[PDB]
């Protein structure tokens, strides 16, 4: 599931692409816990996670991608 | 201005009139086209800063950088949030400053800015990507077509 959710939002914005479909469920459970302290927790990788957040915002102002995962 | 060129594209699109994948007529166009760099190169900039401006002033952060009681991104102000979304030639940016007209103060009423140009280009811009896009299915190479 992990794994699923980083491909996502490499490639795709949710709410950012064009907010997440209000579609099961899951994908929104997903959506809500998005930000944590600890994201890239059990799959490798993380630094690109920020690097991704980099990559947008970037046309998003450092703040919604601070607001995001942030930190 | 915009719709003689129009006619001069379509009557372009029509001597082709269709051809061998590589054909004598077609290396002609290329041709001229190669020959044609700067202008061509300058005409397409033109239409890709009219709709990328527009898709800039249809974003949310843009709209966001500078809020307004009634409008406007103040010269200044503008010019910052254009930077901030990152985009665009500086001298390009500085000429679209000067397209916008200032009010009094550096206001822009701007929907206005993209409702104009935005549908006359939406007129003539897809007759020159149609002969485009047609030119580059027809002959790959020459690359520099390509």
């Amino acid at each position: 599931r992990e794994k699923e959710l980083a491909r996502k939002l490499e490639f795709d914005g949710l709410y950012i692409t064009e907010q997440p479909g209000d579609d099961d469920v899951k994908g929104q459970w997903d959506r809500l816990v998005l930000n944590t302290p600890s994201f890239p927790s059990n799959y490798w990788d993380k630094f690109v996670k920020r690097k991704v957040l980099d990559k947008h915002g970037d046309i998003f102002g450092r703040e919604r991608i601070a607001e995001l995962l942030g930190m | 201005l915009l719709d003689l060129q129009k006619d001069m594209v379509v009557m372009l699109l029509s001597l082709l009139e269709g051809n061998v994948v590589n054909g004598m007529i077609a290396r002609q166009m290329v041709d001229m086209l190669v020959e044609s760099s700067s202008n061509v190169e300058m005409i397409l900039k033109f239409f890709d800063m009219f709709l990328k401006l527009k898709d800039i002033v249809g974003s949310e952060a843009f709209q966001d950088y500078v809020t307004d009681p009634r409008g406007l991104i103040s010269k200044k102000d503008f010019q910052k949030a254009m930077d901030s979304q990152k985009q665009f030639t500086g001298p390009e940016i500085q000429f679209l400053l000067s397209c916008s007209e200032a009010d009094e103060n550096e206001m822009i009423n701007f929907e206005e800015f993209a409702n104009r140009f935005q549908e006359p280009a939406r007129d003539i811009g897809f007759n020159v990507a149609v002969l485009l896009t047609n030119l580059s299915e027809h002959v790959p190479h020459d690359p520099r077509l390509r």
